[PDB]
Parts: structure tokens; sequence; C-alpha cells
RNA sequence: GUGCAGUCGCGAAGACAACCAGGAGGUUGGCUUAGAAGCAGCCACCCUUGAAAGAGUGCGUAAUAGCUCACUGGUCAAGUGA
RNA sequence: AUGGUUUGGCACCUCGAUGUCGGCUCGUCGCAUCCUGGGGCUGGAGCAGGUCCCAAGGGUUGGGCUGUUCGCCCAUUAAAGC
């Protein structure tokens, strides 16, 4: 039960694979290899993924969809962060996108409809600067 | 906890045994919130499974039509009701309660009449 | 044991007592217990 | 207040000897004593339970009241079943024995020390790393219990010395 | 706008004089005086915690119902004299009232105020100058600022009112100025 | 530093600590004041201090109100010399500063943050002080 | 630390404490990342199942993890914090 | 804020006499402690320490240069106190 943000078609960046999962004892090839394949017949994004480990090592790899500002980044031109968000506003962003986004994001995540997963990806960009028009 | 709040919940209390068929309180310890969110994902159709304030429906009690249940304030409140059939809310209860092992449900109460554990089990039945 | 006129609670665990005619700040964190003298 | 106002339960062979303030309490472990002041009366609940009463509700008496209390209430605990504190010895080559009544330690001085039990205690060791000390009167046991924690100079580094059984002691490291 | 007028018991004077006066405010409380187009004026003494209570209660301009010798009264607050340090209230004017008259007022805002984050605020004014109706007098003139940016002066000819009430300080005044909020770096160069 | 750029009298009488205050004692242009309560002579240096204290207590924006200005100078002389021989120059100034009088005046939101700043500010002056703020 | 006179906030709808359990998903918000994941720092600081959950308060980890708290109901019960 | 030892401020007793730097000999007193003794925290592994509290009983070197006090150096010391 350890979660992690790992790139698709790689493998083995110290800090991302060895301290905070690395250590504990479940080996690196056979998920890292399983999940290259898994990943990139995904060929999506930098994928999430989360690790349950049972009483004798016995991991189990659960996939997720990506983040939220990196659908942003891809998807609304937002290719770059705003360091000033709310007073700086490189971003117009559709209703229609998001709301690809959010059938999306209500097959992943605590979304009522459409419209909430909408109100709430659009709620992650008014905080990182995101003006949904 | 506000007190015009707490009116608020009186109205939701008697707003709900009133334009819900079934109710049923039971109890929880040993569930939690993603546990939760399971269940109001899965049988959030129609169920109506919340928690709320003993000591709130020790004031709420006898605005709605359940004056024959004034003395099962000891347990917390997990209000049950159901809007539309009667023998899924008792028996999912009992599906979700063995897929935790932890839910227990206190009593049984349908349209006034006070029923048992035992009878609770033939509503799962009927 | 920071002898000084001025405790305080440090932290949020610090709690400020009086023993003998002392003021006194006792703690689960050693670096913050002081008193007055 | 709210512990100073509660009656005290009090089961079967219990006997309790109120002579005025002075009251002593019997029972199957020994005849304890204990002494109050002039102040606060102590009256018996025949319920079967026993009460402290003040005249007034001063900064004396609200202090002592729930004091007298909560002592009277150790004592017949503790003649019914008693206080047993459990202590565990971690270390390397670090042991504990007993001699008879007295208690005899290994901690890495270049002499052994032994304890002298008093008047009103046992020692129980069930592992040479894991003993007790079981008595009644629970002023003394963790008097002793505390003065054998003292032996050690702490050390927090590798885990030495005495603990209390579910003591979680601090720690760090000197890596080099 | 429904004020109940607040009710007080106030005595006439017999000694009028620093020494007396010093007496009763020791006593608990407070000198006072009344006039206006009445052209009699009374010297009373109103007691300090019933008139703290009307002032904290309904501002500081409250009209009130007085008890004079049995007999009752009309007043209003004009002025009041206070203590720096220890912030008593050392004497009271008082202006009696019929009802329906027109008495220049001067009254407090009150900035109810939630900004963009480039944004701070800056109140020059507190007090404006009103008049109004004898019973009519407000408490506090809310003005508003929310959704506004950088700068935006909120002019005194901006503010809404009652029905029946007039502005007479000059609509020239900056009641709030909306700066361009500082720079850290801007702060080491005020006052330097 | 606070200094005038001339003053037509540049050697004066000491200042009078003799009385309590006509003016500055109602709280002007912010929302949270320092007010004074004893008598003393505040200087350019002390000043400094505070606003510094003050700025690096708040740290971006929020403005701080000086209402007070080092106008009246005081005269050192020079060292190990007997009395006598004349009247030494100035060297530092000096606003006065009556009880009641006001001194800053803080417009940051909240109140923690400006509460704690002044404080901070008042442990860099000679005087007791207390924290004001506009209300009655 | 007390004793006096205030005003304020909350209280048999159960105050404050305590003790059982919760303490969620967007999300490792953006920038800066070596590392910046709730926690050197800078800006924004909204949204949803929910009974409650802070762009999180402290401690701990180079980063994580993690101990936790703030906010919620439960068993008992008169007063408690500015 | 202290202490009153330092360079100084006032000029209050002493100018019909209060003999002045240093050294020697001889003490005795204070602790704001150099060592010894007990102790809390550590960015204290251990040896050595750093800082803080209590503590005055005892001890607190011989030598080169300078009239010198102060100081620097050599060789030792448990230590080379103000």
């Amino acid at each position: 039960l350890i979660k992690l943000q790992i790139q698709a078609g790689q493998a083995n960046p110290a800090p991302p694979v060895g301290p905070a999962l690395g250590q504990h004892g479940v080996n690196i090839m056979e998920f890292c290899k399983a999940y290259n394949a898994a990943t990139e017949s995904q060929r999506g994004n930098v994928i999430p993924v989360e690790i349950t480990v049972y009483e004798d090592r016995s991991f189990t790899f659960a996939l997720k969809t990506p983040p939220a500002a990196k659908l942003l980044l891809k998807a609304a031109g937002v290719q770059k962060g705003s360091g000033e968000p709310h007073k700086t506003k490189v971003a117009k962003v559709t209703w229609d996108q998001v709301r690809e986004i959010a059938e999306t994001k209500k097959a992943d995540l605590n979304a009522n409809d459409i419209d909430a997963a909408a109100k709430i990806i659009a709620g992650t960009a008014r905080s990182m600067g995101i003006t949904v028009e | 906890m506000a007190k015009a709040d707490k009116a608020t919940a009186v109205a939701d209390i008697a707003e709900q045994f009133k334009a819900s068929t079934a109710t049923v309180v039971t109890e929880y310890r040993g569930l939690t919130v993603a546990n939760l969110a399971e269940l109001r994902r899965a049988l959030g159709d129609s169920a109506t499974y919340t928690v709320a304030k003993n000591t709130l429906v020790k004031r709420a009690a006898s605005e709605a039509g359940i004056e024959g249940l004034d003395e099962l304030f000891a347990g917390p409140t997990a209000i049950a009701f159901v809007k539309g059939e009667a023998v899924d809310a008792a028996k999912a209860i009992k599906k979700f309660a063995k897929d935790n092992k932890a839910l227990v449900i206190k009593g049984g109460y349908m349209d006034g009449k006070a029923l048992s554990v035992a009878d609770v089990e033939k509503i799962a039945d009927l | 044991m920071k002898v000084n006129p001025s405790v305080k609670p440090i932290c949020d665990k610090c709690r400020v007592i009086r023993r003998h005619g002392r003021v006194m700040v006792i703690c689960s964190d050693p670096r913050h217990k002081q008193r007055q003298g | 207040s709210r512990i100073g106002k509660q009656p005290v339960p009090v089961p079967s062979g219990v006997d309790v000897t109120i002579n005025g303030q002075n009251l002593s309490v019997k029972g199957p472990k020994g005849t304890l004593t204990l002494d109050v002041a002039e102040p606060i009366s102590v009256s018996r609940a025949e319920d079967g339970a026993i009460v402290v009463t003040r005249p007034d509700d001063e900064r004396r008496s609200r202090s002592l009241h729930g004091l007298s209390r909560t002592l009277i209430a150790n004592l017949v605990t503790g003649v019914t079943e008693g206080y047993t504190q459990k202590m565990e010895i971690f270390g390397v080559g670090y042991r504990v024995q007993l001699k008879g009544q007295n208690l005899e330690f290994a901690l890495g001085y270049s002499h052994p020390v032994l304890i002298e039990a008093p008047e009103g205690i046992t020692f129980a060791v069930e592992s040479p790393t894991k003993f007790s000390v079981s008595g009644i009167d629970k002023q003394k046991v963790g008097q002793i219990s505390a003065v054998i924690r003292r032996l050690r100079r702490p050390d927090p580094y590798k885990g030495k010395g005495v603990r209390y059984e579910g003591e979680q002691i601090r720690r760090k490291v000197g890596k080099t | 706008t429904a004020n109940i007028p607040n009710k007080l018991t106030a005595n006439v004077r017999t000694r009028t004089g620093k020494g007396a006066s010093r007496q009763a405010r020791r006593d608990g409380k407070v000198p006072a005086v009344l006039y206006g187009h009445g052209t009699d004026p009374q010297h009373l003494e109103l007691n300090a915690r019933d008139f703290a209570a009307v002032l904290r209660s309904h501002g500081t301009n409250a009209i009130l119902t007085l008890d004079i010798e049995g007999t009752e009264q009309l007043a209003l607050t004009k002025a009041l004299d206070v203590h720096p340090i220890r912030r008593n209230i050392q004497h009271a004017d008082l202006l009696v009232v019929q009802r329906g008259e027109k008495v220049t007022v001067e009254v407090t805002v009150l900035v109810e105020g939630d900004a963009t984050p480039g944004t701070l605020v800056t109140q020059d004014a507190n007090t404006i100058e009103i008049e109004a109706e004898a019973l009519s007098i407000p408490e506090q003139l809310t003005v508003s600022v929310e959704g506004v940016e950088a700068g935006t002066q909120i002019t005194a000819g901006q503010i809404s009112l009652p029905e029946g009430v007039n502005l007479i300080s000059d609509p020239e005044l900056l009641v709030v100025n909306v700066v361009e909020a500082p720079s850290a770096e801007a702060l080491e160069e005020e006052g330097a | 530093m606070l200094i005038p750029r001339k003053v037509k009298h540049r050697k004066q009488h000491h200042p009078e600590q003799r009385g309590i205050a006509s003016g500055g004692t109602s709280v002007s242009f912010g929302d949270y004041g320092i007010q004074a309560l004893e008598h003393a002579y505040i200087t350019n240096r002390q000043i400094e201090s505070a606003r510094i204290a003050i700025n690096r207590h708040i740290k971006r924006g929020g403005k701080v109100w000086i209402n007070i200005f080092p106008d009246r100078p005081l005269t050192k002389k020079p060292a190990e010399t007997r009395m006598g021989s004349g009247k030494g120059s100035p060297e530092w100034w000096v606003a006065n500063v009556k009880p009641g009088r006001v001194l800053f005046e803080l417009s940051y939101p909240d109140e923690k943050t400006a509460r704690d700043a002044l404080t901070r500010a008042i442990h860099k002056l000679p005087i007791k002080a207390r924290i004001v703020t506009r209300e009655e």
C-alpha cells in the first residue's frame, strides 16, 4: 500500500524507485517489466500506480489515470505553469474538452455526474491559475 | 451544532421518515470513509443510509410519526430509509454487514410495529 | 535546562507550571525544558 | 470535584475502621493505614461505599477533597488485588536474577548491583531480562521501580538500560 | 428603520463644578448636558453602565428617550468627551429633538471587503456627514468592495443610502483607495 | 534614517515630559495602532528598528504609518571634557512622546500577524505601550 | 498566583475534558524541483461522496513513509473558555 | 538594569603634612569559579568536548626581557582564576 507517479516507458531513476519502495524488499525486475509492458500498451501519460503488499510480500499493482494538472498541460495548451495563479491568466479552456476530461474523471474520481466532475477539475484549474471560461 | 441548524436536522428526520416507507436505525462500529464510499457509490441509487446525533433526535423524535421509538436512543443513530421496496433495504444492510463484518442492525420498525432480530431476518426472507 | 527570565511554550505541547516558587516549562522535548532563576 | 464527589465501591471482605479521621482498611492482603486532615469529613456511604465531605468550597478544600478520594480508592483497590509493575531489561549481555528476596543485575559495570527488599514488596523475575515488582503501596512500588530505572544513565542511541514495560523511549543516531 | 430609542433615568444636578463632577464619575455616574432649541440648558447625571450599553448597542449617534424629573424628554447624542488612556466617558452633550426634524449627523462607514489577491485597501476616512430624520439615523454605512481590481477610487457620491437621507460632505472625497499592493522591497522605501 | 533637512535653531532646550496628549490620541490611517503610556524621548534609530521589525514580520504587503518625526535635537559634547565652555553639538534627534499619543499604524488583514508584529515593535522601544484598534 | 467589578464566546438540542472509531478522492495544486509530495521558500488557497476532513497546525523522514492534530458522531455528565 | 575595579565629571573632609608605581614578606575576604566534586541539553557514537545550574573546603609552579602593572615567550602542570 504505497503510491507513486511513474513515467510511461522508462525505469530506474533512483528516488522514484528505490527509497520509497525499493527498500521494502519487493523486487525490481518483475514489477518493472510487467509494468513497462502494460504502460506501453497504454502509452498514454505518466501513469500513477499503487502497490498493495500483503503479509508475504505479495504485491498487487493498481494503475490509475494521470494527474489533472498534467491533463491540462497536454490538453489546455498550458505548456508551463503560471508562477502567479489568478494574476497571469494565459489559459482559456473549453467546457467541451473539460467535459471529456469529466467523463474520464467520472470513471476515476468521486464525481457525482459529468457536471460535478467538470466542476471538480475546473476547481483544480482555479487553484493552479487556469481560467476555464 | 447551532440551534436552528439542529431544528433543520429535526426537519430532515421528519421529512425523511414521513417521505420514506421503511425506517431502521443500525450501527457502524468498525466501518470507515472508504467503506461508506463503496456503499453510497453502489446502493446510492435508491437507498438512504446516513448518521445523525442521538441527543438531537431526542428532540426531533416528536415531530414525525415515530411516537413508539422513544427508548432506542442508546447507540449511535445510523438511519436507514428506503423509498421503494421493503425487502431490499435490510437484506442489503446484511450484504454490506457481511462484506465488512462490522455493521450491526439494532432492531426492526416498519409502519409503527416493532420488529426484532429474527423478525428482520424474516423480513430479509419473505 | 535553559535558565532565563523569559520562558514560553515554544511548541504546542510545552505546558507552563509552577514548582516551589519557580516557573517551569515541561515538555516531552528536552530542548524545550526551561525555568526562571 | 468530579472525582472528589464520587462514592467509592467496597467489595465483600473489606473492613474499614473509621476511627474519626484516621482510617484503616483490612483485607486479605494486609491492613493498610491512612490519615487525613481535620477539615474534611470521612462519611461512610451506607450503601456499601465511602464518601468524602467538605464544609467549604475554598482552594484548600477543592484541592484536598479529591486527593483523599483518589488515595482511598487506590487503597481498597490494592488490598483487593494489589499492584504489580513490569520492567524489562534491554541490552547486550545484560541480565537479571534473584537471590531469595533480593535482586541482582548485570549492567555493564565492573561490579554487580543488588537491592534490599523493603517491608511490603517482593520481586518476581520471569526471565533474565524481564521481571516485575509486586506490592500494595503504590507509592512504594513506583518508588523502587524508578530507583531501578535510574541505575543506568540513559542511552538513546542503542537502547540500553531499564524500561517500564510500555516505555516508548526516545532515540537518535550517532552515525559516525 | 424601526428604532427602539433607549430609555434612561436622569436627574438634574445640585452642584455644577469640577469637584462634584469627579465625585460623580467616581460614584459611577457621568455628567451630561442637554440643550438645543429647548433654550433651557439642563445639567444631568446619567449612569455610565447603562449609557455604555446604549452606545455599544446602537452606535454612538443614537437617539434617547430620557426621563427627567419624572417627566420624559427626547434627545440625541451630538458629542462625546472621552479620556485617552482610560477610555472612560467623561461628559456627553445631548441635543433635544422633536420628531420630523432635519439635523446634521456624522456616522461611520463599514468596509465589507474581500478583494482580488493583488489588492490592498486604504480607508482614508471613517466619518461622513449626513442629514436625515430624527428617528432614522443609520449606524453603519455599509460599503462593499468585491470583484473590483486595482485602482478604484470609491468616491463618497457612490454609497447607497436610505430613502430621505442626503449626503452633505462633498462628493470629492476618497472614502477608500484601492492601492496597487506593495512589494516586500517597497516596504523598505517608506519612511526612511 | 529620519532627520530634517534643516532646522532654524540647531541647539534647543530639552523637551518637556509633563502632561498628556492633545493630538494623536486616535488612530487615523490604518487599523491596528500603537499607543504610549509614559513620557519618553524617542529617537531616529529606535523607529528605524521598529519599522524594520514590522516589515520583516509581515514580509509581503501591508502598510505602515509613522505618525512621529524626530524634529527636536539633543546635544552631546565631546568626551572627557570638564563641564563648562559652551554647549555641545547636535548628534541625535528625538521626538517627544506624551502618553495617549499614537506612534504606528498598520494595515494588514489578519489580526494574528498584525498584533504580533506590533508587539515585536514594542519590544524595540523604551516605553510601556499597548495596542489599539480603531474602534471605540 | 490569587480576591473584586466588568463585557464577550459557548452550554441537559449535553458545554470544556476524556476515552472507542473516523480523520476521504482530485493531488506528488503550480513555480522552484537535485528533493519542493499538507509541511526552506514564492503564488493561488477553489470543487465533490460525506457525519466530518485545513491547499492541511506541529514532530519526523535528504524526498516519501509515519506519529499525529483542525474539523465529526458515540458512553457518562454541569458549567467552561476569552 | 547591575557592580563601582577602569579613563573621566563634582570639589564635600584633610595643604599649622592623610608619605606617593612596582617588588618582597604576611594575610584575610567575595564569587561574576582555573582545576578537583555533583549535575541538565546537545549538531553528545566512544575518547575529548561546547553551553547552562548549584558549589568557596582546599589548592591555584618555577623561569627569560622590561623599573615596570599589563603582556609575549620557554618548560611543566590535575590547574597555572578574577
